């Protein structure tokens, strides 16, 4: 009855967010024609966080689907769980972005955000009392990164008070598709230290190293990479749907991690990830996932945690675990580790607990880190931006759609206002 | 699945199957044993039925009895709800139209055949029960 | 539903054999006039009732008057493979053509067959319960096609009155000269056409010599490709009696429909999927790109192109698979195009029509098997232009008063020679008066 | 107990009443042979409001077929219906009208509104205790409102105080076919407004969108309009052959509805309409199924009501509902379109429920609306008629049947007369 509405923007996001929905809807026993065939009865009693009744006795999931291309809707239409989805609310436009942000935001979305917003409008209305939204998309792109830019500031505009969610891959330094990801990215975090209310940074360079070394994966597709961010993007909304013991809702968190109104970047996370070899060879209580949980290793943003400082830390655990156990171990993992957490806040770990665990695991968690080494990830974007932009690389795509010259350097100040205010709250 | 309509036509341009018909209805109240022409195009599977009438009876002087049209099988089908038969589903809207990976709103209409229509067997023309009688 | 056919001189009477086989291979009637005991054609139930009357021994007949002053070409279809067909006495023949002469195909022996021509015309019109219109071949150019055409269109105006008549004549083409008299034998009718005509077709000979030399494969070509073609067209126009479809007019609806004015009756004819069986299935035939290239000044059949002048009525008859909302939305896009442009005072402009019969082909042919048809009824303001060339043609042979000693020798003087000229200045000067945008 | 006449006419006209017999015999369940084969017992006990008993069982239609040639009517007794029809109702001449308003109206008008009168009231004695008359025509023709017209007009005259219900398939705005549509308009504009009190009008355009978006229909035909316009007349006629909880009859849809005289001219709708897929996607509730009927797109319309007000709304529902849950629902649709309903009317919504649904669905719903953007739809008819009757275009076949000038322009100052009342209540 604290509802949210799914948006997937893009290429990625809709790779990324048509495997979300095959984690949720077994987590909850639907079939892939949303037949319920679920063996809980609490797999329904808080369904229509996400869902909507259909008559029959089917659910539909509530996502609106996103292209500025027709080809990858035919895509998700045909994987296993697509024919779940909405039919009226696949829209999609005609031809391609170019890779753009100046043709997802000025020329190809900007003639579609009529028809994006009907849909979006009427799922805010079958609603009983609205919480929220989730995009999903990338920022190195055209379509994810400038029409999930453009429809943030349709929805804020619109609904204020409503708290916004947005789930993004950050480009990483080393791993590159575009020749002009600094330029894709840099403009769209414009839009993002303003709009969002609540947004993640997770680098694909970083998820590879997890696939090699955590586990230990011979050559991972992103099958299991859209998979890794699938459940810890359903962490974050564990005590909407299930029974808790110290539950902490969408909002709970949001007012408690950011102390200043422009910190609010964080870092995912995922505990008990083990190799197939070393499942039998393993201990699984609630001190040994911490040791996990803040394993430098294990957390998916490429800037080290120990070149910088934690500001806070969340962490939403699921199962049964004792609640003296996991308020000693936020303690402990605290005094043995002092510098690398700041000054001025005492306590600096928020905790949550709840009772249904993920599927087959008897005990699971999930760790959300606010620190401050996330500036080296708003300093390789930053010189990277200025190593093609102080002989104009490649602008004059850009320019072809009509930006001048200042609303690059404009939207580069901002950008290094993190790498400020980081510095400014470090020492 | 094939939508296309002209190879058979190139075949089949001017076959057409002719069987002449009756119809016993004497057990109404007025009724006669009525003699009817059942035609058959092959070029698009589509049955047109005339009248033929005798020296001086009552009967009216109008053109035929049914229309070229797609007979079905058995009975009168329910009259469908609007927008139910589409040959082609679609997915949305982009007039434009992007067509759908699965077929959901497909009805199961059987239809006569020129295998189901032979010399010697009784079908069901809305209801009436005729015999096929004779061929050419 | 039926209708009275007539065809005068050679021309008419070649391009009504023409259409002759084209109806009798439209149903199921062979050459020896009786429907097949075999075959089904799958037929109407009385659909052959607009050009042919059933005798009761099944032996199907026409409804068409030949007449020719010149006997040659009805004693040679007396011996072709169609003597089977005809009445033996609607057949009218003589001793002596025109030699390219108006007065004397009109007075010199033009008394002496009228009594027949009338007489068989009363004796097709007692036994059809229906009637509809005349529908009448014939040529300028000549003696016999334009004098006798003048003196049985009058006296049948004055017999009948209130009935359509509609000529399917063939007009002459510059740069060709079969006879050297072509204007003192064309002009002299004008006056009695614009008398008593509603739908004067008139067809060229070159623009469908070049037609069948570009659409279809054909080099050096004859006259009984034009005549088919032309054949096609008429069964295309007349289909809406015989057949029945979801969208269907008659000829007193197309007549009511196409004509703004009472002294404004002269229409053109275009039929659009013309092209050769190689080159047909390398293409897809749709009815939007039908009727597009249906609208093209290289495709119509009389040389005076589109492009001068703006058009005021069209109507759009089509046969075959056609669902309204494709013509509907080729409407629109015809309205949206640009180099077509009307006049301000038909806001709509069109008229459609839709039937459910297809082309059919005459075996040993030339055209394609093709699913649909379409054929374009319109009228524009460029046939001025294709008179003033006559008229032009007209002045500097009578600059020298050549060649009206045949003339005066005949029944009709000098006199009427000035009346046909102003009636055409007062005809040219009518489509200006009404072409001007107000 | 209460029957009803319905008449057809024209081509279009005739040929939608062939549709809309099929909708109302399966409803009612009676095959094409005539012999009852439904399923409900409440079938039965209204039958008599369209149908007519026969000996032997044979059920029969109350309809009237007129058309001036007979290649129509050559054409509707060969459907899959067709052989139910009377063949003493089949009145007939010999030639067509020629798109023509002069062959329709007066001059060969007299030849057989002598002998189509002569089987009307044969079926008014027949009929028990009449309530009022049904005619289906198009505007744009030479039947339609060559022998339409005439007649409505010559049956007020004989029944001075019934209700009458016409279904005029109004010429579409930017697509339509023949050149003469302005003439056959603006003549039979003005017979109508004098006479029949109930238009339920939309063109050929407004149901092509509804085809190509709410039903996304790729190839749709003739024989789809026709269903789409047979249902929407068969559920404002149904409080009196089906029983329910708040009932309305056809004179409690008139004084509901006609705040003055000449302010009767109405349009459809039809609520449960979707996609062939989207089915099994979609709920069916009362709070969405108000939603599909208050919209103006997927609402049968070619104007914007948008551009204008509502003057006076009815919708009839069908099938086992609430009573709050609908008039709480035409509460929240009058506070939130408060400027698009008029003010100086407290209660704009008339509401009717019904106790059966219709075949294949659970509840059905149609929308019936008085508005006042409907002058624009006679208003580019007089755009039309203008811009071409200056010039005097076809002024001599109207002549050619004794029609003059003098009553050409006067129904233009009608027409005009017409657009000033509606724009009364800006
Ligand atoms: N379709 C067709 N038209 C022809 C043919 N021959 C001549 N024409 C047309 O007829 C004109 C020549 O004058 P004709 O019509 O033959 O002369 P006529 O009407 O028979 O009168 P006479 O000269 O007295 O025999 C030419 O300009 C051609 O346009 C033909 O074989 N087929
Ligand atoms: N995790 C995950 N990442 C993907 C997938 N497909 C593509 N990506 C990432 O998406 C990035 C680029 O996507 P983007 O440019 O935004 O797509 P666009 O919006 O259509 O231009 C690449 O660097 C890929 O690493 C996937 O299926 N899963
Ligand atoms: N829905 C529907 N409309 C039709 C049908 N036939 C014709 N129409 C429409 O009727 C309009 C004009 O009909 P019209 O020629 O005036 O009929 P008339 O009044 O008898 O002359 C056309 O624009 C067509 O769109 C049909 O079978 N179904
Ligand atoms: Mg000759």
């Amino acid at each position: 009855m604290r509802e949210i509405v799914h948006l997937q923007a893009g290429q990625c996001g809709n790779q990324i967010g048509a495997k979300f929905w095959e984690v949720i809807s077994d987590e909850h026993g639907i079939d892939p024609t949303g037949t319920y065939h679920g063996d809980s009865d609490l797999q329904l009693e808080r369904i229509n966080v996400y869902y909507n009744e259909a008559t029959g006795g089917k659910y539909v999931p509530r996502a609106v689907l996103v292209d500025l291309e027709p080809g990858t809707m035919d895509s998700v239409r045909s994987g296993p769980f697509g024919q779940i989805f909405r039919p009226d609310n696949f829209v999609f436009g005609q031809s391609g972005a170019g890779n753009n942000w100046a043709k997802g935001h000025y020329t190809e979305g900007a003639e579609l955000v009529d028809s994006v917003l009907d849909v979006v409008r009427k799922e805010a209305e079958s609603c009983d009392c609205l919480q929220g939204f989730q995009l999903t998309h990338s920022l190195g792109g055209g379509t994810g990164s400038g029409m999930g830019t453009l429809l943030i500031s349709k929805i804020r505009e619109e609904y204020p008070d409503r708290i916004m969610n947005t789930f993004s891959v950050v480009p990483s330094p080393k791993v590159s598709d575009t020749v002009v990801e600094p330029y894709n990215a840099t403009l769209s975090v414009h839009q993002l230290v303003e709009n969002t209310d609540e947004t993640y940074c997770i680098d694909n360079e970083a998820l590879y190293d997890i696939c090699f070394r955590t586990l230990k994966l011979t050559t991972p597709t992103y099958g299991d990479l859209n998979h890794l961010v699938s459940a810890t993007m359903s962490g974050v909304t564990t005590c909407l749907r299930f029974p808790g013991q110290l539950n902490a809702d969408l909002r709970k968190l949001a007012v408690n991690m950011v102390p200043f109104p422009r910190l609010h970047f964080f870092m995912p996370g995922f505990a008990p990830l083990t190799s197939r070899g070393s499942q039998q060879y393993r201990a699984l209580t609630v001190p040994e996932l911490t040791q996990q949980m803040f394993d430098a290793k294990n957390m998916m943003a490429a800037c080290d945690p120990r070149h910088g400082r934690y500001l806070t830390v969340a962490a939403v655990f699921r199962g049964r675990m004792s609640m003296k156990e996991v308020d000693e171990q936020m303690l402990n993992v605290q005094n043995k580790n002092s510098s690398y957490f700041v000054e001025w806040i005492p306590n600096n770990v928020k905790t949550a607990v709840c009772d249904i665990p993920p599927r087959g695991l008897k005990m699971s968690a999930t760790f959300i880190g606010n620190s401050t080494a996330i500036q080296e990830l708003f300093k390789r974007i930053s010189e990277q931006f200025t190593a093609m932009f102080r002989r104009k690389a490649f602008l004059h795509w850009y320019t072809g759609e009509g930006m001048d010259e200042m609303e690059f350097t404009e939207a580069e100040s901002n950008m290094n206002d993190l790498v400020s205010e980081y510095q400014q709250y470090q020492d | 699945e094939s939508f296309d309509t002209l190879k058979q036509f190139l075949e089949y341009d001017r076959k057409v199957l002719r069987f002449f018909c009756v119809w016993d209805d004497s057990g109404s109240v007025f009724g006669d044993r009525r003699e009817l022409i059942l035609h058959y195009f092959l070029s698009d599977d589509t049955i047109e039925i005339k009248e033929v009438l005798p020296h001086n009876s009552g009967r009216d002087a109008m053109s035929l009895f049914l229309q070229r049209r797609k007979l079905p099988k058995y009975g009168p089908p329910g009259v469908y709800q609007p927008g139910q038969l589409t040959d082609q589903t679609v997915l949305n809207v982009y007039y434009g139209f992007l067509l759908d990976k699965y077929q959901l709103g497909k009805l199961d209409q059987e239809f006569y055949k020129d295998t189901d229509l032979s010399i010697g067997t009784t079908i069901n023309v809305w209801g009436r029960k005729v015999l096929l009688c004779d061929c050419d | 539903r039926e209708c009275i056919s007539v065809h005068v001189g050679q021309a008419g009477v070649q391009i009504g054999n023409a259409c002759w086989e084209l109806y009798c291979l439209e149903h199921g009637i062979q050459p020896d006039g009786q429907m097949p005991s075999d075959k089904t054609i799958g037929g109407g139930d009385d659909s052959f009732n607009t050009f042919f009357s059933e005798t009761g021994a099944g032996k199907h007949v026409p409804r068409a008057v030949f007449v020719d002053l010149e006997p040659t070409v009805i004693d040679e279809v007396r011996t072709g493979t169609y003597r089977q067909l005809f009445h033996p006495e609607q057949l009218i023949t003589g001793k002596e053509d025109a030699a390219n002469n108006y007065a004397r195909g009109h007075y010199t022996i033009g008394k002496e067959l009228i009594d027949l021509v009338l007489d068989r015309i009363r004796k097709l019109a007692d036994q059809c319960t229906g009637l509809q219109g005349f529908l009448i071949f014939h040529s300028f150019g000549g003696g016999t096609g334009s004098g006798f055409t003048s003196l049985l269109m009058e006296r049948l105006s004055v017999d009948y009155g209130k009935k359509s008549k509609l000529e399917f004549s063939i007009y002459p083409a510059p740069q060709v000269s079969t006879a050297v008299v072509e204007p003192y034998n064309s002009i002299l009718t004008t006056h009695t056409t614009l008398e008593h005509s509603d739908c004067a077709f008139m067809v060229d000979n070159e623009a469908i010599y070049d037609i069948c030399r570009r659409n279809l494969d054909i080099e050096r070509p004859t006259y009984t490709n034009l005549n088919r073609l032309i054949g096609q067209i008429v069964s295309s126009i007349t289909a809406s009696l015989r057949f029945d479809g979801a969208l269907n007019v008659d000829l007193t609806e197309f007549q009511t429909n196409l004509v703004p004015y009472p002294r404004i009756h002269f229409p053109l004819a275009t039929y659009a999927p013309v092209i050769s069986a190689e080159k047909a299935y390398h293409e897809q035939l749709s009815v939007a790109e039908i009727t597009n290239a249906c609208f093209e000044p290289a495709n119509q059949m009389v040389k005076c192109d589109p492009r001068h002048g703006k058009y005021m009525a069209c109507c759009l008859l089509y046969r075959g698979d056609v669902v309204p909302k494709d013509v509907n939305a080729a409407i629109a896009t015809i309205k949206t195009k640009r180099t077509i442009q009307f006049v301000d005072w038909c806001p709509t402009g069109f008229k459609v029509g839709i039937n459910y019969q297809p082309p059919t082909v005459v075996p040993g042919g030339d055209l394609a098997k093709v699913q649909r048809a379409v054929c374009m009824l319109s009228n524009t303001t460029a046939i001025a232009e294709a008179w003033a060339r006559l008229d032009h043609k007209f002045d500097l042979m009578y600059a020298k008063r050549a060649f009206v000693h045949w003339y005066v020798g005949e029944g009709m003087e000098e006199g009427e020679f000035s009346e046909a000229r102003e009636d055409m200045a007062a005809l040219e000067k009518d489509y200006e008066e009404v072409g001007m945008d107000s």
